[PDB]
């Protein structure tokens, strides 16, 4: 579908800093 | 479950449609109230069910339906009781709904010729409407201001009809009747009332003390367009009692 | 002819010329004479369109006195004139052509046989004559022929007004089109004559000879309201809707009352469209004016049968129609009754109201509050909250209280399912139009010892066995319940459950609503996931919730099989988004100890709801984050009369403004809904979704989420940067809705340093904003929304290179300074320099005044609006006083003519610029500084002489006398442009409004100059100039300004009262004025 | 009947 | 010359008459 | 006016709220007594729904208003028979002849049709009970 699917590479992670 | 209250109120609406068919639609002389005994029983059960569910606002709606049915079926003294039950169930949670129900109780007392009961209910209304609806948080808010105008005019006519002696003449009555005189203040005393109605009510409270019967006749036709039909009935009773008193028997 | 009939609407707004549009019109006139009635039908439908939505160019040519000439059987017996005549406007010929072709024989009281002309062609012709009469009412009073017929066959001449004989034709649509012709004729005569009906009628009676009178129409409307056909009845009350308020405002107000009385019977009609048209008719009526008319009437109260009471129109309209039709069996009629009720609340009048004791005071407030409006300017909580106090109108609170009480009484006493639903719809929409947290006294029931209204009554319905199963009424009840609980917060908050709430009596209500919302959202989650029922949102053990699941399952299954992707009314999606909206609202009152054991459950439900309502689900996710991080409301919470309204309150407010001038680890539960929101943004066209995802990310960056770990390889910023390539080129649709949210997100991304590199940097953000400017797309729509985030950051709350970026941003604002939204940003820049550097504030103030004043002089500022003029007036207070101190720049930017006075926009821009200079002079300089510099600069009063004004309409001594003539000539220009200009034809509704506001502002200046005591030399110059001839007819005489001002009595009484005040301040006490405005012995509300 | 228009000219209609 | 009577407020009493 | 006794002239009904209660019991009694006059009684006995159904005989009598009693076939419709029952209860009867004519019409109906049989049984009950009225044998006024 989406640009991570199209670029075949992963989404990140949610974290505080 | 709570759906039992829906079954009982839909059953009561069927019995009340049967009683309305017999008493109002057909006007049968052979009617004896068996559908109404059934309606009062099913609404009684649904009222108690709503109360054990902790839904007193839903119980009050069923009290209003029975009270309206009793009033429409020619039993106003009975309807006044259930309208007051509804007002009592609503009052801690819906003060303006309680004032609507007390207004229907007072109308029912006037139909039942229960003038001292009507005088007490309107006095309770005027107290509650100042308590819940006449604050800065002082002048009344619009919905309560309409109740205050109704009570004031009706109480003045009921006090002119009944004329209570000392100690029956409450501080609330003495204080209302004090306003309907003039002495020293011209260079706004109308309060919640329209100024034209206030000057005619002032004039009526004075003409009745003077027994000025031709002034009361004059004021009755002038006030006719300004009053409700219930209030025109009250003003007729004041003029009637002035020309020909009750309790004399002859 | 059909293609032209579709094209005509799009060319009212290389361009279509006057000659092209005249050829469309002349083709249309030609083809009405065709042998085929299909072609005649297409030509009359085109002519109907051409009159309902006139092209701007064509409308001028059809109404001008020679505007085209200045640039089977044909049944026309004699000379009707021509399209090319020089002696009268083309609509006079057009109405004669339609009449002679289709409606009239030339013989009095003969209808054209239906053998000769079919009823559909008669109906189209009657419709076209009405649409022409709407633009030019003189057309109706014509003789049918310019030259009489053979006279032996026609012994009396026929007027066009004989078309009203079609009121008793056999066809319902012919009778009804005739009723609508009566309606539009009444409205047009009253509006065109400015309610001077007897003078306008006596003129047209002299020009055409016709004895027809406007009072002859009212019997025809009354007749057709009582028609046996529902079609004719719908058209007759449509004719009343078009003219009733104009009648009430006129010398025929008694006929206005009669039409209001005679429509009230239509509430009983079997046709639902008569009921909705009655509701829409009654929704237009000003009950303040009706209350004035009722108080005046002696015998309208008696009716036909000597009734003994007082008519009571407002009580009957509110209770017996509008609230009565909330119980209507048709949901379409209930919806229109609920919408009509909201329109009525402002218009209601009641005795003893402290804001307005008398209905003439109530109307005088409405007249004054538009035109005597002052020129003014100067962690977010959810939809239904209001922490700060407000200046609510007590009269509006009283009206709202009385309405809410009537609708609540019917809701409590309701015997029938339809009235319960309609009262919940009416209350829900009132809670939107008059929010409970602003109008808390209007909504008060006495319940809290700021308000909660009837909330327990609404929650009792949500707890009923039947009411939840009507999805529309259940939506309305959830929305209403949330609005009633939210409005408690200014009183019931605390500085173990619901620990924030303070007033413990509300916790049962809040817990009841929150538990219910979680159950209905769980039902929607199961319906969308295709799973069967069998933990606060658990419902498998509750009989009422199983019935709700069946209704929602059936509604969604009906949706799965269709492709109506444009439909707003889908009841499952409407229900789901209403439950999510109300959950979002309740979460402002919540705390982590209210939510910390069920946040996992709600996020599970939101994941199911996301693919159906992704936008409103993202709003819930943001509200849950505000509850977790403690940034929500629960966590952050540490007499008058006529002299007053028409003059004294406006004047005290104006003279005060002149004096103030120059004086936790649960965060990892959110990852899948954040990642779905990112993936959705990159796969969608919905700009309202895309706005919400950028708002979510901006919030996650403010909550110190590591953006570099969320957006691995900057894939999302890369995508967002590529959208500008389509936004600049005009290809990205609805991008006006996304730009401010992108720029806000990118300015936050400039501060962060989770990596050792900067992510975006302010140089790029300035370059992207300059790309929106350079690419040539509309500034107010695209470039200005991009600057607003950037300016607020850099000047309020943002290494010395930053000062060069601030100077570049000022270099952006100067390229756009004509737009008032950029003057707002200069007010923010100037105040942030004033607090920090006096010398930089002085340089900027000179840099701005040296640009602004030349542009005012050339009409280059976009200040043709009260909002824009207000923003310019505050900017001149915020500029450093030195920058305006040698008044010769100001005086050279005033004391100009425009390039033309032929267009309304140019006159408005010119006068707006003058009023902006004039206020700076009378506030920030003394009379002697002004008058001494005027005498040295060599201005003259002949700048705007009547001879100069007249050539500018066609195309292109002492200082105290000079200044006073200039202001007195501007009064004459405004009075002519208000009295001597036609609506839609020559000016728009907003232009007519802004002319009146300019005149109200100008007359308030003259009142301050003459009354304050500070401008004595100007008061003497004015007192001399009002008391002279016009210097040989070169200037307006006081007689000519008074002839115009008399003509405004019936239409602008507030402006006329300011003019009366000026006449007293110059001692013009001639009884030829005062005896006529005061009506001395030797009806209309605006006269009173 | 006869009609003159600005943008056409002197057209005739049977009668 | 009418006044209210002390023992009943609805009874009038007379001073100048 | 005889229709208005269900609503506008029913004491304490919502539609009576514009009439002061000193007029309601008077006007009710007057209307019942005017509806019994030979001049108008025959017309008043006819249900208005029967005129909407187009029934149109020639009236006779000394005044020109003496309509016959309604054909039994109309009275087989529920809510035509109820309209008739309301009139025969409200007006009562002016003579023995009118009692026997109204008994004959109720037996002609008596002979979901169980609804008409219940209406007829209730109607006949009300008819025979009306003769138990005491100062005058069949006059509700």
């Amino acid at each position: 579908x989406d640009i991570w699917c199209e670029t075949n590479k992963q989404t990140g992670i949610l974290v505080l800093c | 479950g709570p759906g039992e209250a829906l079954a009982l109120t839909e059953a009561a609406r069927l019995f009340l449609r049967q009683e309305r068919d017999a008493r109002q639609r057909l006007v049968c002389p052979a009617a004896y109230g068996e559908p109404l005994q059934a309606a009062a029983s099913a609404l009684g059960a649904a009222v108690r069910l709503h109360l054990e569910l902790g839904q007193p606002a839903a119980a009050a709606a069923l009290c209003l339906e029975l009270a309206a049915a009793l009033r429409d079926l020619g039993q106003p003294a009975a309807a006044a009781g259930h309208f007051q039950r509804a007002a009592q169930l609503q009052l801690p949670q819906l003060p303006l709904a309680a004032l609507q129900a007390l207004g229907e109780a007072a109308s029912c007392q006037l139909l039942a010729r229960d003038y001292t009961g009507a005088l007490a209910v309107f006095t309770r209304m005027q107290r509650l409407a100042r308590e819940h609806g006449s604050h800065p948080v002082p002048a009344a808010l619009g919905a309560f201001s309409d109740v205050l105008v109704r009570c004031e005019v009706s109480r003045v006519l009921l006090l002119l009809l009944l004329q209570p002696p000392p100690a029956k003449l409450l501080p609330e009555h003495a204080q209302t009747l004090e306003k309907y005189s003039w002495e020293a203040f011209d260079s706004e005393s109308s309060g919640q009332l329209p100024e034209e109605l206030f000057l005619l009510l002032q004039s009526l409270v004075m003409a009745t003390h003077e027994k000025d019967t031709e002034a009361i006749k004059s004021l009755q036709v002038e006030m006719w367009p300004l009053l409700t039909a219930e209030q025109n009935h009250l003003l007729h009773l004041v003029l009637q009692e002035t020309i020909s008193p009750s309790g004399q028997g002859v | 002819l059909l293609t032209l009939r579709y094209l005509v609407p799009l060319l009212q707004q290389v361009s279509p010329s006057a000659e092209q549009l005249v050829q469309v019109y002349e083709l249309t006139l030609h083809h009405t004479q065709h042998q085929d009635h299909n072609v005649v039908t297409g030509a009359l439908e085109l002519l109907q369109q051409l009159f309902r939505t006139p092209p701007p160019e064509l409308l001028q040519t059809l109404t001008a006195v020679g505007g085209i000439g200045q640039l089977k059987p044909c049944r026309i017996k004699g000379d009707i004139g021509q399209s090319t005549d020089d002696d009268s406007a083309p609509l006079v010929h057009c109405v004669r052509l339609l009449s002679a072709s289709f409606l009239l024989t030339g013989g009095k009281n003969v209808l054209v046989p239906d053998r000769d002309v079919r009823v559909s062609v008669k109906a189209l012709a009657l419709s076209c004559v009405g649409a022409a009469v709407a633009l030019h009412p003189e057309s109706f009073f014509s003789k049918l022929y310019k030259v009489p017929l053979d006279t032996t066959e026609y012994p009396e001449e026929q007027y066009v007004s004989d078309i009203l004989n079609y009121i008793d034709h056999g066809d319902p649509q012919v009778r009804g089109a005739t009723a609508i012709l009566c309606g539009t004729l009444i409205c047009s005569i009253l509006s065109r004559s400015r309610f001077h009906v007897g003078d306008w009628m006596g003129t047209i009676r002299t020009l055409t000879g016709n004895t027809f009178s406007l009072a002859d129409c009212i019997p025809l409307l009354r007749k057709t309201l009582k028609d046996e056909s529902s079609v004719t009845c719908k058209l007759a009350c449509t004719a009343v809707r078009n003219c009733v308020m104009s009648l009430c405002s006129s010398s025929y107000s008694e006929l206005g009352l009669q039409l209001i009385i005679d429509v009230l019977t239509l509430r009983n009609s079997s046709y639902w469209l008569v009921r909705t048209e009655l509701l829409e008719t009654l929704a237009e009526i000003d009950f303040r004016l009706v209350s004035f008319l009722e108080a005046k009437a002696e015998n309208l109260h008696r009716g036909a049968h000597h009734y003994t009471g007082l008519l009571k129109l407002q009580e009957r309209v509110l209770n017996n129609v509008v609230i009565h039709l909330l119980g209507d069996e048709d949901p379409r009629v209930r919806h229109v009754a609920a919408a009509s009720l909201i329109r009525l609340v402002p218009k209601l009048f009641y005795k003893c109201d402290q804001g307005q004791a008398d209905p003439v005071v109530a109307v005088a407030r409405d007249q004054s509050s538009v035109y005597l409006k002052l020129l003014m300017h100067e962690t977010r909580i959810y939809r239904g909250y209001n922490l700060l106090p407000s200046i609510t109108d007590v009269t509006m609170e009283n009206n709202l209280s009385r309405v809410i009480a009537a609708v609540s009484h019917e809701l409590i006493t309701s015997t029938t399912r339809a009235l319960t639903f309609g009262c919940c719809e009416a209350l829900c929409l009132l809670s939107t139009a008059f929010p409970v947290c602003i109008w808390s006294l209007g909504w008060h029931c006495g319940v809290p010892p700021c308000t909660v209204g009837m909330a327990t009554m609404i929650l009792t319905l949500l707890s009923s066995a039947w009411f939840p199963l009507d999805l529309s009424a259940h939506q309305d009840a959830l929305i209403l319940a949330g609005n009633l609980l939210a409005a408690s917060a200014p009183k019931s908050l605390r500085s173990e459950v619901w620990p924030a709430l303070g007033d413990r009596a509300l916790v049962p209500m809040v817990e009841q609503l929150f538990s219910h919302l979680l159950k209905v959202i769980n039902i929607c989650a199961h319906v969308l996931d295709d799973v069967a029922p069998g933990s606060l949102g658990s419902f498998y053990h509750l009989p009422s919730y199983l019935k709700l699941h069946d209704v929602l399952k059936a509604t969604h299954a009906n949706y799965k099989v269709t492709l109506d992707l444009q439909n707003s009314t889908e009841k499952f999606g409407g229900f789901l988004r209403s439950a999510l909206d109300v959950l979002s609202q309740i979460l402002e009152l919540a705390t982590l100890q209210d939510i910390g054991k069920c946040v996992e459950e709600i996020l599970g439900y939101l994941k199911s709801c996301f693919s159906r309502e992704p936008m409103m689900a993202t709003v819930c996710v943001q509200q849950l984050l505000k509850t977790l991080f403690g940034t929500n409301l629960a966590s952050q919470f540490d007499r008058p009369g006529l002299y007053h309204y028409c003059f004294m309150a406006p004047y005290t407010h104006f003279t005060q403004a002149l004096a103030d001038a120059s004086l936790h680890n649960h965060i990892r539960l959110f990852e899948p809904l954040v990642i779905k929101a990112l993936k959705q943004y990159t796969t969608t066209t919905c700009v309202q979704l895309q706005k919400q995802v950028l708002d979510l990310l901006a919030q996650l960056v403010q909550l110190r989420v590591n953006y570099c770990l969320l957006d691995s390889d900057q894939v999302f910023i890369g995508f967002v940067l590529k959208q500008f390539e389509y936004i600049e080129v005009g290809q990205f649709r609805e991008s006006e809705a996304i730009i401010p949210n992108i720029f806000f997100f990118l300015v936050l991304l400039s501060y962060e340093r989770y990596h050792s590199k900067q992510i975006i940097g302010i140089p790029k953000i300035i370059q992207l904003c300059d790309g929106i400017m350079a690419s040539g797309r509309k500034a107010v729509t695209h470039a200005i929304p991009a600057l607003q985030p950037i300016v607020h950051d850099l000047f309020v709350l943002r290494g010395k290179e930053l000062e060069t970026q601030k100077e570049v941003v000022v270099s952006m604002l100067l390229r756009l300074i004509q737009y008032h939204q950029v003057l707002e940003m200069f007010i923010l820049v100037l105040q942030q320099c004033h607090k920090e550097n006096e010398d930089k504030w002085k340089r900027l103030s000179r840099q701005i005044a040296d640009i602004i004043l030349p542009m005012l002089a050339k009409q280059q500022m976009h200040i043709d609006s009260h909002e824009a003029l207000g923003v310019l007036n505050t900017l001149f207070e915020i500029l450093a006083p030195s920058s305006l101190r040698p008044v010769d720049m100001l005086l050279r930017s005033m004391f100009v003519t425009p390039n033309t006075m032929a267009s309304v926009s140019t006159v408005q821009l010119w006068i707006s610029g003058i009023l902006a200079i004039l206020r700076v002079l009378i506030s920030q300089s003394t009379e002697d500084i002004v008058l001494s510099r005027i005498q040295e600069l060599s201005f003259s009063p002949y700048l705007i002489s009547c001879t100069v004004i007249n050539r500018l309409r066609d195309g292109d001594n002492l200082p105290e006398e000079t200044f006073s003539r200039f202001l007195l000539q501007l009064v004459g220009i405004l009075l002519e442009d208000i009295v001597t200009k036609q609506l839609k034809v020559e000016m728009s509704e907003q232009q007519h409004t802004f002319y009146c506001q300019e005149l109200g502002t100008l007359l308030m200046c003259l009142i301050h100059i003459f009354k304050s005591g500070m401008f004595r030399r100007i008061t003497a110059a004015a007192t001399r100039l009002f008391r002279s001839d016009g210097c040989g007819g070169s200037f307006y005489t006081l007689d000519s300004l008074n002839l115009r001002a008399r003509s405004m009595i019936t239409t602008h009484p507030a402006l006329v009262l300011l003019w009366c005040q000026i006449l007293l301040l110059v001692n013009h006490t001639d009884y030829r004025w005062w005896a006529e405005v005061q009506q001395t012995p030797k009806g209309m509300c605006n006269r009173e | 009947y006869t009609a003159r228009y600005l943008t056409l000219g002197t057209l005739h209609y049977k009668c | 010359x009418t006044r209210h009577w002390q023992n009943n407020w609805w009874i009038l009493y007379h001073e100048f008459c | 006016m005889v229709e208005s006794l269900q609503s506008v002239l029913a004491l304490g009904h919502k539609r009576n709220s514009g009439v002061p209660a000193f007029l309601t019991p008077l006007l009710r009694n007057i209307i019942i007594s005017l509806a019994r006059l030979p001049l108008v009684n025959s017309y008043t006995r006819v249900p208005p729904l029967v005129w909407k159904l187009g029934w149109s005989p020639k009236p006779g009598g000394d005044f020109g208003t003496a309509f016959p009693e309604i054909p039994v076939e109309f009275l087989q419709e529920k809510e035509v028979f109820k309209e008739f029952i309301y009139r025969i209860n409200t007006l009562g009867w002016t003579s023995r002849t009118q009692f026997e004519e109204t008994w004959a019409t109720l037996l002609g109906v008596l002979v979901e049709r169980t609804q008409i049989n219940v209406l007829a049984v209730q109607a006949i009950t009300s008819l025979v009970l009306s003769a138990m009225t005491v100062p005058v044998a069949g006059n509700p006024a």
